[PDB]
């Protein structure tokens, strides 16, 4: 009955917040300034549970070991294994003297899968490893008021129904509903996406508990002001603890690269199952009985299984995974290093993950002119002009009057990340001034405060006098901030460069539209004015005891205009333009307000400048936004409050019509219905969030992208890449390597596909012709296992042949990792050269030895016959046993020689798709090496002392490694004239049927 | 007799070689 | 998604029928052109050969030494009544003694007679093809007294103490030397140790060489070898229709229901062994005569 249960979940939550004092106090039984005696308290206690999310689901060890023995690849090597120890023992107990190939052969195999479970399983290991390094749980302490007495106890002790008071600083317990708040924000950024801190009243505001003020909620954090307030939820219950139980509690999905490798193995044992059976019923019309003919069906189906690909293509993924690791770009999962290369709509969140979630003073309007100062995160934008006297004035204004101070520790920290207490407004303005004016704490002490004004509830205004220690002037200096609506009723005077000027309306208008430019821009402006006191009226002495009127409120002088909102991340705009140049839609989730979304979205690129909403047209034509055609705006905003009236198909008509798209105001759970409409458009989709409500669209998702440090944790558990950075331009790295990576395995898999047919091939003949055995099973291992790891392995260091930031993103039911094309180049023509080229060798030994190729016709009768020492050959001679095998035996050395000759040109092809030899170059170095270990190491293999002893790989004559050279020339220069007329005939033919 | 082979020299130039192309690879992957 | 089979648009089994003729016409030619270039390439490697002697004869070094039963594992196994139990012996025999009989040696001028005592060996000339068809000297069954008879059709050989003949690997070129009169204790032996490659059979531990009581050999006039008369061979396309020199071995006095082992080792400078080829210069065999 678990589906009710997740169903249940994923619907919005509900409460009854909108009760009186009198009915939440009769209903919960609870003191409103008391709360509840002790006992009671304590009976709650062990009653439910202690208010704390249960923990995950813990994963043991032994189990994903199990797990990474397992999946396809390894299913596929597993059967077999199985089939080579079926065939052993049908060898075993039907005939004499049996072989031992297939037992060897199965061991091996076995012993592959277990190898590569371990390697695979010690790298998502390693990742796990530095995750769990990762958990900085603080244990942090509520503020309880029980019986009528104020205690800080954990915050797992902590029940339901019971007085809490959270001061500015603390961490917001449980779900509350305030009581009695005193100039209260709190930061629902982690939870439901607002930005700017949200205050919260004990006086119920909203039908929604997400956008009410009288409710205080799990993981957030009380910016200023101290609040009370009934506990409501506890543990899991809470909002943020069913969103996190969600979470967990949701499906992963596939991958497009294991759905690729299943296609991949669905072809393999197509052909493998095709060429054993019909081998089967051909072996059985010659002459073969049933015993023989099952053994060959086996032999050929196994054969036709890519023995080394699996530990090929699971250390290129590591690879890949380890260039992701050493840009901070951590994946939990091996193979989700290629999901970002097949993604085609990034699902992504604004406040946190495109937003660097930190009120920063954005532009200012000194002069009756705009000047935008340096948001990026690291400072590295432009500096406006500060060398006039409005900006000293304006900046003294801004350090002096604000209730803004850094602490201890913020010396070595920088002049963004460093902490600041009080208002979120206020610690911008600090640190603007701390980074283009020098310092603010000598700046703040030579201008000694006399009297202080705080911010009022109605009429905001902020004000104070300071003494002035200029050596020209004795006179006070009064300063003011505030709304701007609120400074303009309150100022007569206008400072411009220096000297001051009446209110003329001329440019207070253009005051105005500056407002409003500031405004409509999805910013906070603030208004800063000052005035010289008269110290002829106001001597060095007197004292302004605030309560009469002492300072002259109106006449004031303003100076200019500071704007304010939450600016996105340094290398944001500029990834969002790479996503969108590789044909990525890029759509906004988020669960903010949509005046700030919108130009948030304008400011990082899912919004482009020219195009207009549905409601711009209308707006523009001063016409009802019902009239105008949703298809002449090619972008849109989505509000939550309409999202939650509609179906799948309105959704759908949405995404298809639109190709801007941006989601704001969305609850949690609205996040994952969106990536999931997203993904019934049968797309790959990934979305990049950080806050507790990005958990399930991460979870869903096909790859969930977290923030290492601005991230909640429940959402980068539930995600499947992390950046400890913070930087999103590691997802245009993502994207980059992703595709880079699949072209490579495209290739690499070409590269061992090849040498499938030259190994089964001799065998075939061996059926058919009845011929000595071309190719022994050992040399295959050699081949397979051996040789060839290295050069496949080095394909995967493949760089692009032409810019794949360029190019689309892949269609999934059009470009697949393996196609027919893939395996009409291997499986067809090149693999065909090998094959010709491994007999040409063998039928060149046996013929100079002695065997015409012609008399080696139906000789395997007394050939693999052990007792007949006198076989005759083409010249009369009588070959003994041991002797002819020892020529079988020094034929299998350099067949393997052969294919090794024709694997470096199958090497040199395969490492450019479509361009050439020459194009690309032999500037893998890594390739190169490849190609030196590769014939140095089948030297070795052929003439080490003892190797037909042991491998029964006897030394070669030095003319057979010249038997294959022509062979390997006419597969490059085939290879090389078809990627020619594939660059100069990029139409059909050459194209659609061999480029893979 | 021509039915002996100095099969003893060819396999030691042929480990010679394995040994000169494999040490010069490893040079290759170290560019310095 | 697998019914891709066909559709009022066009395709079969995947692809369109002008598609499926374009790929199986570039297939054709493709693999057409690769036959063509391993064919000649396969020729080339055929005008590389002679056809009078192989390029490559290290691999037959150490020449072998089997016998008549080709038994399936060097075991004869049979019982002294039942004549139907030593058939595939016989059969072998007598198929593999018919091209010896006094009928198939007629022609002078592709046979020659070597003699009646074995003589020193006999080169004609070179390898070459300048000279015709050279002659093969003769080998006539009789020169293995007890086992060749003169019976009917069917060679009526021995129930009791059977025979077993071991011949020498055929091999181009190759010219036996016998050991030095410096014999290092080659159990006794003729002393015609110049004209005639020994053989000399024996048990193989202290129990299967006290079974087998006496053995008694048949050769060229009497010694238990090859005469050198016959050999260097010099290929089936100069010499064909070549009858190698034969040697037969009896075993008189053996332990009837008992398998015995038996090892003929061959002896001479130029005769090599081998501890992996138990047939490379010694030959082995599993008798037991089971009444
Ligand atoms: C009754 C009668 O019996 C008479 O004896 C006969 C009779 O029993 C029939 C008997 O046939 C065997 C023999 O040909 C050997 C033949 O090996 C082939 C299949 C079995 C082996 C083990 C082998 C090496 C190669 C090996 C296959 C088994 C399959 C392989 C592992 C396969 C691979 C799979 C892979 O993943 O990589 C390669 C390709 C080929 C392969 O490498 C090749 O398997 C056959 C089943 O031969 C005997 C000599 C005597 C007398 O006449 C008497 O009266
Ligand atoms: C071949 O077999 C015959 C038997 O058919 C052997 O002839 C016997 O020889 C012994 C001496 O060894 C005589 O005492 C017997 O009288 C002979 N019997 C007959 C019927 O002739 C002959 O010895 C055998 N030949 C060899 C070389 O062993
Ligand atoms: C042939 O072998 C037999 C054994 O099968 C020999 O005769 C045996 O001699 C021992 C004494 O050494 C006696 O105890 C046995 O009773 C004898 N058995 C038979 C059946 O006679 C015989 O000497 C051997 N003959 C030759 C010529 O080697
Ligand atoms: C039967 C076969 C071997 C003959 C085919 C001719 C081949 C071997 C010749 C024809 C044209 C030649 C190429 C012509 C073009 C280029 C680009 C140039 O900037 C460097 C030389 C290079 C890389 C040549 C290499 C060898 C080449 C491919
Ligand atoms: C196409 C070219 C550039 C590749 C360069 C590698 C070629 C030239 C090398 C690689 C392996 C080499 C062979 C290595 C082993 C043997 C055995 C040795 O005792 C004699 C030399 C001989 C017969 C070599 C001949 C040259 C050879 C084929
Ligand atoms: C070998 O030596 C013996 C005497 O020891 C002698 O009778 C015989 O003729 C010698 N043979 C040869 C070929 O020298
Ligand atoms: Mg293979
Ligand atoms: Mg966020
Ligand atoms: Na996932």
């Amino acid at each position: 009955k678990e589906r009710d249960m997740d169903e249940l979940k994923k619907e919005v939550s509900m409460d009854d917040h909108k009760l009186s004092l009198d009915e939440l106090h009769r209903k919960y039984g609870t003191d409103l300034s008391r709360g509840l005696t002790p006992a009671r308290a304590a009976e709650i206690l062990a009653r439910d549970g202690p208010n704390a999310l249960t923990p995950p689901p813990t994963t043991p060890e032994w189990v994903k070991f199990c797990r990474q023995l397992f999946g396809g690849f390894s299913m596929l090597l597993w059967i077999g294994a199985i089939l080579c120890f079926l065939a052993y023992g049908i060898q075993a107990a039907t005939e004499e003297e049996p072989q031992n190939d297939n037992l060897y052969l199965g061991v091996v195999l076995s012993a592959v899968v277990i190898i590569t479970g371990c390697f695979s399983y010690y790298q998502e290991a390693k990742s796990s490893k530095i995750m769990e390094s990762f958990k900085n749980m603080v244990p942090q302490q509520a503020l309880v008021i029980r019986n009528g007495e104020k205690m800080s106890i954990n915050a797992e002790e902590v029940v339901v129904g019971d007085l809490v008071e959270v001061k500015g600083g603390d961490r917001i317990p449980a779900d509350l509903r305030i009581i009695s708040a005193n100039g209260c924000k709190v930061d629902n950024s982690s939870l439901t996406g607002e930005s700017e801190p949200q205050t919260r009243s004990p006086d119920f505001t909203n039908e929604n508990p997400l956008e009410t003020r009288n409710i205080a909620f799990f993981s957030t954090n009380c910016v200023e002001g101290t609040a009370r307030g009934i506990v409501v939820y506890t543990g899991d219950r809470t909002v943020m603890g069913r969103i996190a139980t969600l979470a967990s509690g949701l499906e992963g999905g596939q991958t497009p690269i294991a759905a690729e490798i299943e296609h991949f193995i669905h072809i393999i044992t197509g052909v493998a199952v095709f060429l054993g059976v019909s081998f089967f019923i051909l072996s059985l019309i010659l002459e073969y009985t049933w015993l023989e003919a099952v053994i060959f069906l086996i032999g050929i189906i196994v054969a036709n299984v890519p023995e080394g690909l699996l530990a090929t293509v699971t250390v290129c993924l590591t690879l890949t995974a380890k260039r992701m690791a050493r840009k901070n770009c951590l994946v939990k999962n091996l193979e989700a290093v290629e999901t970002l290369g097949s993604t085609s709509t990034i699902c992504s969140d604004k406040t946190g993950t495109l937003t660097q979630n930190r009120m920063t003073v954005a532009h200012m309007w000194s002069d009756n002119q705009i000047h935008e100062a340096d948001t990026t995160e690291n400072q590295s934008g432009v500096s406006f002009d500060k060398t006039s006297a409005t900006w000293l004035a304006l900046s003294r204004i801004a350090g002096l009057c604000n209730r803004a101070v850094f602490q201890a520790n913020q010396e070595n920290l920088p002049i963004l990340k460093r902490a600041v207490a009080g208002d979120a407004s206020e610690s911008a303005l600090l640190k603007c001034i701390e980074l283009c004016c020098g310092s603010v704490k000598e700046m703040r002490e030579r201008y000694t405060k006399i009297v202080e004004i705080p911010f009022n509830s109605t009429n905001k205004y902020q004000l104070s006098i300071h003494k002035n220690p200029n050596t020209a002037e004795p006179r006070h200096l009064l300063v003011m901030k505030g709304a701007p609506e609120r400074i303009l009723d309150r100022c007569s005077s206008i400072l411009i460069h220096g000297k001051e000027q009446p209110l003329d309306e001329e440019l207070k208008d253009a005051f105005q539209n500056a407002y409003l430019e500031l405004g409509g821009l999805g910013e906070r402006v603030l208004g800063f004015c000052h005035l010289f006191l008269p110290d002829e009226q106001f001597p060095e002495g007197f004292q302004f005891d605030t309560d009469d009127v002492n300072f002259p409120l109106d006449n004031l002088c303003f100076v200019g205009l500071i704007s304010m909102i939450d600016p996105p991340r340094a290398a944001v705009p500029d990834a969002v333009g790479k996503c969108r140049s590789a044909g990525i839609k890029v759509i906004m989730v988020t669960g903010d307000h949509p005046i700030t979304a919108k130009a948030i979205a304008k400011g990082v690129g899912i919004i482009s400048e020219g195009n207009e909403t549905v409601e711009d047209i209308a707006a523009r034509l001063n016409i009802p936004v019902s009239q105008v055609n949703p298809r002449d705006a090619k972008a849109c905003v989505v509000h939550g409050s309409d999202l939650k009236d509609m179906t799948s198909e309105q959704l759908d008509d949405i995404l298809k019509y639109h190709t801007e798209i941006v989601f704001a105001r969305t609850s949690p759970q609205q996040k994952l219905i969106i990536v999931e409409g997203c993904q019934r458009q049968g797309a790959i989709v990934a979305v990049t969030g950080d806050g507790v409500n990005d958990s399930p669209a991460s979870k869903k998702a096909d790859i969930g992208v977290a923030m290492g440090i601005a991230g909640s944790d429940v959402s980068k558990q539930a995600a499947d890449m992390i950046l400890l950075d913070d930087n999103f331009a590691s997802i245009v790295t993502g994207v980059e390597e992703g595709r880079l990576i699949f072209d490579n395995l495209k290739k690499s898999i070409a590269y061992t596909l090849t040498s499938n047919i030259p190994e089964i091939t001799p065998f075939l003949i061996f059926i058919i012709a009845n011929i000595p055995l071309p190719l022994g099973t050992v040399t295959i291992l050699c081949i397979d296992l051996g040789t060839d790891m290295v050069p496949a392995i080095s394909l995967a260091y493949e760089q692009a042949e032409s810019d794949i930031m360029k190019r689309q993103p892949r269609n999934p039911k059009t470009d697949k990792l393996v196609n027919e094309q893939l395996i009409s180049m291997a499986y067809g023509q090149i693999g065909m050269i090998q094959a010709l080229g491994g007999f040409f060798t063998y039928f060149v030994i046996l013929a100079e030895n002695g065997f015409l190729p012609i008399h080696l016709l139906g000789l395997r009768v007394n050939w693999d016959d052990r007792w007949i020492n006198d076989v005759e050959d083409s010249y009369g001679q009588q070959w003994t046993y041991e002797q002819r095998k020892i020529v079988e035996f020094t034929c299998h050395t350099p067949f393997f020689v052969t294919i090794v000759v024709v694997q470096w040109a199958d090497l040199v092809i395969c490492k450019t798709r479509r361009n050439s030899v020459f194009q690309q170059g032999m500037k893998n170095k890594i390739l190169i090496f490849g190609l030196f270990e590769e014939t140095a190491l089948a030297a070795f293999l052929s003439y080490c002392p003892g190797m037909g002893v042991a491998l029964r790989m006897y030394p070669l004559k030095p003319t057979w490694w010249f038997c294959a050279f022509p062979y390997s020339l006419l597969i490059f220069v085939y290879d090389e004239v078809r990627k020619l007329i594939i660059r100069r005939r990029p139409g059909g033919w050459v194209e659609k049927e061999t480029y893979y | 007799d021509p039915f002996y082979y100095d099969y003893e020299t060819v396999r030691n130039g042929g480990l010679i070689f394995a040994a000169l192309a494999f040490i010069v690879g490893l040079i290759i992957i170290l560019s310095k | 998604k697998k019914f891709i089979w066909n559709s009022e648009k066009k395709e079969f089994l995947g692809r369109t029928g002008g598609s499926w003729f374009k790929i199986l016409l570039f297939y054709v030619i493709f693999y057409g052109c690769l036959a063509g270039i391993f064919i000649g390439t396969i020729q080339v490697m055929l005008l590389t050969i002679s056809e009078f002697k192989p390029t490559y004869q290290d691999r037959v070094a150490p020449p072998g030494l089997t016998q008549i039963p080709q038994s399936q594992k060097t075991e004869i196994s049979f019982r002294p009544n039942d004549p139907q139990s030593y058939e595939s012996y016989v059969v072998s025999i007598v198929r593999f003694l018919e091209k010896y009989k006094d009928l198939a040696q007629k022609d002078d001028m592709i046979f020659e007679d070597c003699g009646n005592v074995p003589s020193e060996l006999k080169e004609r000339g070179e390898y070459n093809n300048e000279r015709g068809e050279r002659k093969v000297c003769r080998f006539r069954l009789e020169w293995l007294g007890n086992c060749s008879g003169l019976n009917d059709e069917t060679y009526g050989y021995k129930d009791g103490k059977p025979c077993v003949i071991i011949k020498l690997n055929r091999v181009l070129g190759f010219k036996p030397k016998p050991p030095k009169n410096e014999s290092l204790e080659t159990y006794p032996v003729m002393k015609y140790n110049p004209y005639v490659l020994p053989v000399h059979c024996t048990g193989k531990r202290d129990e299967d060489k006290e079974k087998v009581g006496t053995m008694e050999y048949f050769g060229l006039g009497g010694y238990p070898g090859f005469p050198l008369q016959y050999y260097p061979y010099y290929g089936k396309l100069l010499q064909p229709k070549y009858l190698q020199p034969l040697m037969a071995v009896q075993f008189t006095n053996l332990t009837m229901d008992t398998e015995i082992r038996i090892e003929c080792k061959a002896y001479g400078e130029n005769i090599g062994y081998s501890e992996k080829d138990r047939f490379q210069g010694r030959f082995d065999v599993k008798i037991e005569v089971k009444s």
